[PDB]
This record gives structure tokens, sequence and C-alpha cells, in this order.
């Protein structure tokens, strides 16, 4: 078919007429070139007409690519609707054979719901981004149009793309910049499904050339967040100083975060005819959230430069999201990362919409002055994120976030590019992913770019108590600073509040240490202990009985070392958990969607580590007060020695055959029978650990009969079985009955003998988790109540990702799962809710 | 003391970012003395 | 529902929570089940001086979700921050 089309239109007028046949309604399409032929001077006998040249190279264009009627009498500064497109598996199918991407995800198989690759975002938005270049305001030779960068953005908890989706497009124009390259077009298309925006398409575009049309030159840049703080009145005139500060509040101390975006508008190359910046002015609070408490607003006409952006950079502290890790770690930098660039363009051309004759035409690249039928820049960018798609995730479609993607050189028909790839930094959990690739031919970066790739599903799980050892989290303490930050506020509240150092009592564990209560200081410090209660049902007895108005000092006593108190360990393994996870969270290493739970005190921990409920001041007060309370909870001997204690067990190594529901039923069995607490405090690992509590009397009963079921091979499910429940429970009450009658002979207080499956749990008095302390939960209720503020609650750090001690089942709020809590408690409180949820919601 | 200095310093940053804020917004050279020596006749 | 009868409600339900499980017993047994099977984590992260719960995560996948793993396909990474930081670093 003719390509191309020579003729004398008229006197001294040829067209040059570039036909293209890869349309998108088949039909041929002419680019016409006038060209005004001189036979006055014949050194130069044709003198090209660059009357018009641009715009009918756009009209050509537009006929190519567009659907919509010709109409290049668009705002530069307004936004493109395009068009609405349902996807389908055809469609997936096509792209993914033609990019060779060969991921599960995007294959149609049964029981499974067929995804879309997130490059065919650039496939549903290419009408809107692509209308983006051609508006008279920004004028430009299409054929040297140059495709700079190209880069995805997941929204956060946007699912990826599927089939039977109906999405739309909607393109804005962020920037258009006069550089001594050419001219710069920065387009972002947002993905809308179902009226809410599904991701963010960015791409670059540069008209080779020179332009002095400043006038339709802008820039809008989103500046990066700037930190700053305040240790002196100093700054705070400062900033009250400047005009563009709207506050409206006292910052002593206090640490601001400027969250700025500036929109600029140029007069010539190096003169702004008028800058805008405006932000929010964010507030961090002691629970490390930020919030805003004023707003940044700067506007100023011919200017040479954004003096808030300047004064920011040169005062305050980059936040830096993407965090860097210590060493690149190659991820299949290798032979087996090689891409082939396709024969040819056709197919790529076909499914994306993009047919610029550069990719297809030889005429038109030939003319162009680029170097042949070039690959898309856009089917690279795709075939080297299948790469990653790929290798760095597994074949998982969750992985699929923000892909950063620069063109930086090259790419033939039929080239093997060597693409390499290392986990470099983290940003949010994601794992960010620099991605080159070289022509393998001349070893020249032809792609350049980085890959966010959210990590495996993780949960983060925190210990409970008994682990605490001394010195523990001191490395980190030396070591990351925000590890410091946490431990020094923690620590720095208990000695101006409680008058100890926790730093001092982990690292040092002193067997003894004395709070004293001299100067004013001292009477403060003795106020609080003295204010310390125990409530319980309404009793109000209090913590430190022995502390009043005339003593000078109080000791803390330990047999070996403080550390090992309930006081001094519950705070500090507290604080080593949260030391660990806020420098965890500084290295960025949480994804957004993470679970978490803990045992015990972990839970408290996890909560103030994820969450963030409470600030460091108030967990560490809280777990301190609640420390203390169950020191005291437990009616003690002269020698600090109760009758209380925990233990755990095995029914596994009690007999194959006794399971949970053995043990259970003799827990409950020897419980009753001899009218002494003692129950089952943690279901641990199913048959293999089950820590209980109780009376130490009815904790050596239980050692005892597990040890007489283990050696007299005798098995409850069989009884059961084999005679009739009542009489099971006599089988189980003689030998509960004989047992008791020799723990009677025990003395208080019980050193408890390692049985057969049970091991005593040492250090540990207070029977925790169990009925003992529903007395002062109610308190401690109460104490939770005024000590989490509510504001301080987000759900969204909770719902579907925080799995309660109480329920061991994802957060929810829900009537079923109020139901359940109250199933658990017995919380008069929780039916007033439930009966009121209808109206609540 | 601490007043007289709260004020003077306070009003010195001001003036330094003041300056630097106008520097950004719009993008004497002395003499250098060297030897005149004459003999000086009556 | 509206933030602020959200934040009520999560409010109420997380002081009950925080109140009633200290004295509650501890039901691990489901929080494994949630953390294994319903989420299937491929990483579990533990935070604590001692690997006090990633030793017995690791034997409760290996009684009951061993061959769950091997038909999932689920390679599943416990971690703890005493022992394996570099792990939970990503420093090789």
């Amino acid at each position: 078919l003719p390509v191309v089309e020579i003729e004398l239109v008229k006197p001294n007028t040829i067209q040059l007429s570039l036909i293209e046949h890869r349309t998108a309604d088949t039909n041929p399409v002419a680019l016409p070139f006038l060209y005004k032929y001189n036979p006055a001077d014949g050194f130069a006998p044709i003198l090209e007409i660059m009357e018009d040249r641009n715009e009918r190279i756009k009209e050509f264009y537009w006929k190519l690519w567009f659907s919509v009627p010709y109409s290049n009498d668009i705002n530069v500064e307004k936004a493109i609707l395009g068009d609405e497109i349902t996807i389908s598996s055809q469609t997936i199918s096509e792209f993914t054979h033609a990019i060779g991407n060969k991921c599960d995800a995007f294959v149609d198989r049964p029981g499974k719901a067929t995804l879309a690759p997130m490059d065919f975002a650039i496939v549903i938005g290419w009408k809107a981004i692509i209308k983006a270049i051609f508006p008279k305001s920004v004028d430009g030779d299409l054929l040297k149009l140059v495709h700079l960068s190209n880069g995805y953005k997941m929204i956060t908890g946007a699912a990826p793309l599927k089939k039977g989706d109906v999405v739309s497009t909607k393109a804005e124009i962020k920037a258009v910049l006069n550089q001594p390259s050419g001219k710069l077009v920065e387009v972002v298309g947002t993905i809308y499904r179902e009226g809410k925006p599904v991701m963010e398409v960015t791409s670059q575009f540069l008209y080779r050339g020179e332009y002095n049309d400043y006038c339709n030159t802008f820039q809008k840049v989103t500046e990066t967040p700037v930190q700053v703080a305040f240790k002196s009145a100093k700054d705070l005139a400062v900033l009250r100083s400047k005009e563009w500060f709207h506050l409206e509040k006292d910052v002593q101390f206090d640490v601001l975060t400027f969250r700025c975006e500036s929109t600029y508008k140029f007069k010539s190359a190096n003169v702004y005819s008028s800058i805008k910046t405006t932000g929010q002015v964010l507030l961090e609070l002691p629970t490390k959230e930020v919030i805003q408490v004023g707003s940044v607003d700067y506007e100023a006409g011919t200017s040479y430069g954004n003096p808030v952006t300047d004064y920011l950079s040169r005062n305050g502290k980059t936040i830096e999201e993407s965090v860097i890790f210590e060493n690149a770690i190659p991820l299949s930098s290798g032979e087996e990362l090689t891409s082939k660039a396709p024969g040819t363009n056709e197919p790529y051309a076909i499914v994306s919409g993009d047919y610029n004759p550069i990719h297809v035409s030889r005429v038109f690249a030939a003319y162009a002055k680029l170097p042949g039928t070039i690959t898309h820049g856009m089917y690279s960018s795709a075939s080297i994120r299948a790469l990653v798609e790929e290798w760095a995730a597994n074949n998982v479609a969750a992985r699929v976030r923000a892909f950063k993607c620069d063109f930086v050189g090259m790419v033939l028909p039929n080239d093997t590019l060597q693409t390499t790839m290392e986990h470099v930094g983290m940003i949010n959990g994601r794992k960010i992913i620099k991605v080159e690739t070289r022509n393998v031919e001349t070893e020249l970066p032809v792609l350049i770019g980085e890959a966010e790739i959210e990590q495996p599903t993780t949960t983060y799980v925190f210990t409970g108590q008994g682990s605490q050892e001394q010195g523990m989290g001191m490395e980190l303490y030396n070591s990351s600073e925000v590890a410091r930050e946490v431990w020094d506020k923690a620590d720095r509240h208990f000695v101006n509040n409680y008058g100890f150092s926790i730093l001092d009592i982990v690292q040092n564990n002193p067997n003894e240490l004395t709070i004293h209560f001299g100067g004013a200081k001292g009477r403060a410090i003795r106020d609080n202990y003295i204010g310390m209660m125990f409530e319980t049902i309404l009793k109000s007895e209090k913590i430190f009985k022995d502390i009043d108005e005339t003593t000078t000092s109080y000791t803390f006593v330990s047999p070996t070392g403080l550390l090992s108190a309930t006081q001094f360990t519950q705070p500090a393994l507290t604080l080593m958990e949260k030391a660990a996870y806020e420098d965890i969270k500084s290295k960025g290493l949480i994804p957004s969607d993470i679970m978490f739970a803990g045992h015990s005190l972990g839970e408290y921990s996890a909560l103030s580590s994820l969450a963030n409920v409470m600030p460091i001041e108030s967990l560490v007060d809280v777990v301190f007060y609640r420390g203390m309370t169950m020191q005291v909870a437990v009616p003690r001997d002269e020698l600090g020695r109760s009758n209380y204690g925990m233990v755990a067990v095995n029914p596994s190594r009690v007999s194959a055959t006794f399971d949970d529901s053995a043990l259970r039923f003799v827990v409950d069995e020897v419980a009753n029978k001899t009218k002494w607490l003692l129950e089952i405090v943690n279901y641990n690992v199913e048959n293999q650990q089950y820590v209980a509590a109780g009376d130490l009397r009815a904790l050596d009963t239980l050692t005892n009969v597990l040890n007489v079921l283990k050696i007299n091979k005798i098995d409850i499910v069989k009884l059961q079985e084999q005679m009739s429940i009542e009489k099971v429970k006599e089988h189980l009450y003689e030998i509960v009955d004989e047992v008791a009658a020799k723990s009677l002979a025990k003395p208080q207080p019980i050193d408890l003998e390692r049985g057969f499956a049970v091991i005593p749990l040492k250090g540990i008095s207070v029977p925790f988790h169990s009925s003992y302390l529903m007395s002062g939960v109610k308190p401690f209720q109460r104490f939770l109540c005024k000590k989490i503020p509510k504001s301080s609650v987000k759900p969204q750090d909770l719902i579907g990702k925080y799995i309660p001690n109480l329920t061991a089942k994802p957060f929810e709020l829900t009537k079923e799962y109020f139901q359940s809590v109250y199933d658990l408690t017995k919380s008069e409180k929780i039916k007033s809710i439930l009966d009121n949820w209808e109206q609540y919601e | 003391r601490t007043d007289l200095l709260e004020t003077a310093d306070i009003r010195r940053a001001v003036s330094i970012e003041s300056a630097i804020e106008q520097k950004v917004v719009n993008g004497k050279v002395m003499v250098e003395p060297r030897a005149n020596m004459k003999f000086d006749f009556p | 529902m509206k933030p602020e009868i959200e934040q009520e409600l999560s409010h109420t339900l997380l002081t009950e929570l925080l109140a009633y499980q200290f004295a509650s017993p501890v039901r691990w047994i489901e929080t494994q089940d949630v953390f294994l099977k319903q989420h299937n984590t491929e990483r579990i992260i533990e935070i604590g001086p001692s690997p006090t719960l990633a030793g017995m995560a690791n034997r409760t996948i290996k009684a009951k979700y061993e061959s769950y793993d091997a038909a999932l396909s689920l390679q599943r990474q416990v971690l703890c921050y005493s022992k394996d930081a570099k792990e939970i670093y990503y420093k090789p």
C-alpha cells in the first residue's frame, strides 16, 4: 500500500503526504508536508512551510489516536475526561501476550478472579493522558516527541483492576515547562472505578525544540513534608514573623510538619511570573499522630524563588519516607532476567491504542531521524515490570504498587536487554527496588526505574511476660536514634514522676532500689505514690500503705533483681518491644495492611506500637500502675510469698490421648472438688502448651493428678466412652481427693515440684488471666477509659488488623463482635451498646 | 538580662530570615589603601 | 458508620477488651488460627527479648498446618527480633 505520496498541489507547492494505514478504523490517514519550491535560488530550492506544521502533525496524530472530534481548543489547566471502558478477559489476554506477561493472576482459570496488569492502566487511560499534549498553549513537534518517563501508583487500600471492571479515566496536566532541551509536559491520570480512585498514572513528555511561550508554562510541585522542632522561643518568633504561617497556637517544644504544595508560573526561563505555595501545618502529638494545627498560605507575583521552600530546607529536616538500608541486595540481576523486544511493534500498538508511527512505520521513523522503528517505551516498561512481578513478587498481584520508570535510552526491535534489579530501600512497608535495563549488545541503560512491592502478608506478634533479660534492647538503644527517643522519653517520664530510671533498672537490674522524697520533686513523687490506689469490688485499698506524708523514702525489694519484679518487668518489656517496633517503623518495614496481636503484656505493647492508642509516657505509666496492682492483688506472706502461681503443662507429655478437652475437664473438676481457684489461663499451641493458674495447693494438685495419669496410662476420653459421665467424675474425684489430702500436708508457701508434663513458671505469683482478677477488672476498665484518649483511638489501625487477646478474632465494630465480647465478659455496658446499636448506626 | 537577650536575638533572627526571604524573592566596594610614600620637601 | 460514632464504639470496645483480657483466659489458639490459616501469613514477626512465641508458632504450624502449607505452597517464615534481626531488616 502507498506509504508516501508526493505531488505538486499548486505551483511552487510540493505536498509530501506520509500515509499511515495502521490506524484505529483501518482507513488510511495522510500527514501532509507542504514545501515551497523556489526556482529563484538553486542552492536551497525547497523551503519547508513551518506554518501550521505542528498543527498539521497534531491533526494527523489526532486522527491516528482519537474517537473524539478534532478540537485543540482545550485548556491546558483543565481536566481531560477519558472514555468509559469495561475490562474484558480478551483484552487482558491480548495485552499480556503482547508484553510477554505470563503471570497466573492475568490468565483465566476456574474458581479464580482473573485480574488485569497495572500496565493495562496506560491502555485504559491512553486517550486522556495523550490528549494532554495537543492543546495550542502546549505547542511542539509531535514527531520529535520523546516519552521521558512513565509510572503507576496504586492508592492505599485500592484493589488491583480485574475482569468486568467498568473504569473511567480523568487526566490533568501537572506542569508545562520550557527547558533548554525542549518543552516538558507532566500528566497525571487518575483511574476511577465505581466513583473511587483506583490508581494514578504519571507521564512525562518532551517536545524537543525552542519555545518562548512562557505564558503557557506552569509547574505544580508537591513539596516533600519538612519537619521542624522548636527548642527555643527564637524559632517561634522567626516563624510568627512569616506572613504565610497561619497557626494560632503555642508551639513551645513541639514538632511541626509542613505538607506543602507549590504552584508556579513562569515569565522567563529563570524568573517566575507567580508563586502560590500552600500546605497543611501538622503538629506531632504525644501519640505520634500528626494533626493539622495550621496552614501555609504564600502568594507572590514576579519572584525569583520560593522563600517558603528555601526557609524550610534551611531550618527543617525532610522526612524522607523512602529509606535506603545498608547494602543493596541483588534480586535476580542476571541472564535469566533478559527481556527481548518484539520483532514487530504492531501487536503492542494494536492492543494499547498507541499508534505512534515511529514504532511501526519505517518512513515516519526515518523522517523523525530516530534510528528505525524503535520499540514502544511503554512496551519496555511493561515487559520489565513483568520481570518485576515475576521475580520480585511470586506471581502475586497483591504486590503490584507504585512502579516508576524512565526511558533514558532507546531500544530497537529484536533487541536483547539485560535487566538488573536489586532491593535497595523501603517505603512504608513496600520494598523499593531499582530496576535498570541495559541493552546487551551495547550495555547502555535504556530503562531506569523504581518498583514498590508489598512484603509477604505479615503479622507483628508481641511477646508476653517471662522473657525479660538484663540489658534487653540496649544494642538498639546505642544504635538506632528512634530507639533512643523512645527509651529516653519513657525513662525521663519515669524519673520525673516516680523517681526511678527504667534504663538503670534494665541495664543494672539492681536488687534494691530506694526512692527518696526530699525536696519539692520528692513531695510530688510521694504524692504520685500515695495517689496510686487499688480499687476493687467498692474497696479502695492503697498500693503503698506504708507511704504517707511523713515518709522520706520507699524501698523496692526483690530476691535477686528488680527487673524480675512485675512493676518493672512490664514497663521494661513493653518498652523494648515499642522501641524495636519504632526503629522498624523508622526503617519503613511496616506494611499498611499488617496484622498484629500479643501475649498478655504483648497486647498492650502491640496496640501502642501499631495503633498508637497511647503515648510512650502514658503507656509506661499504665503498665507500671498495673504491675504494682498485680503485685498487691495477691495477699502475700511476711516474706512477700503468696499462695498463687503459674504452671505450664503439656497434655501430649501426659499421654498422646490426653488433649485440651481432657486437660480442661481435669482442671475444672480439680477446682470444683477442692473448692480452690484453678483454671487454664493461656490456651497456647494445641496439645503442647497450656498455662494454668490458681491456688498453689490446686496447682500442685493438678501436677500430681497429671502425673498419676501419666504413669497409670488412663485416658479421660476412654472413661467417657466406657462409662457414664457421672462415673468419670467419680473416678477423677477419687484421684483428686487422694491428691488433695496429700496437698493439705504441703504448708504455705508451697514450692512446686516439676512433674512429667507440668513445669513451674518461676518468678510469678499473680494468677492473672483467671477469675481472681475480675474484681479489679472493672476499676481497671475505668482506668483504661481515662488513660486511653478517645481521639487517639484510630479504628483504621484496628479493623481487621487487631486480634484481641480476649476474643482472638480480627477486631471489628459489629453487633456480632460486641455480642461475642458480652458472651465472654457478662458486661452490661456492652448490652447497652448492643441494644442501642440500631440507633448508633 | 534574659529579656534583653530574648529581644535582641529574636530581632536578629527575624532580620536574618527577612534578608534571606528578600534574597530568594529578588534573586559598595571599598578602596584598598596602599603606601603614598613621599619625601615631603619643606 | 459516622467517624465519631465509630471512634466512640472502637474506644469502648478497646477499653472493654483491655479490661477483661487480663482476667479472662487467653485464647491463643484462635489467634494462631487467625494469623496462620485465615490470613495465610507467609511472614510471622515476633518482637521480644527471646522467641517464646516464635517457637510455639513454629511447632503449631508443624503440628497443624504442615500439610496445609505444603498444599497451598505457603512458605512461612517465622522470625524473632532476638535472633533473626538480619532477616527483619533485610541485611543478608
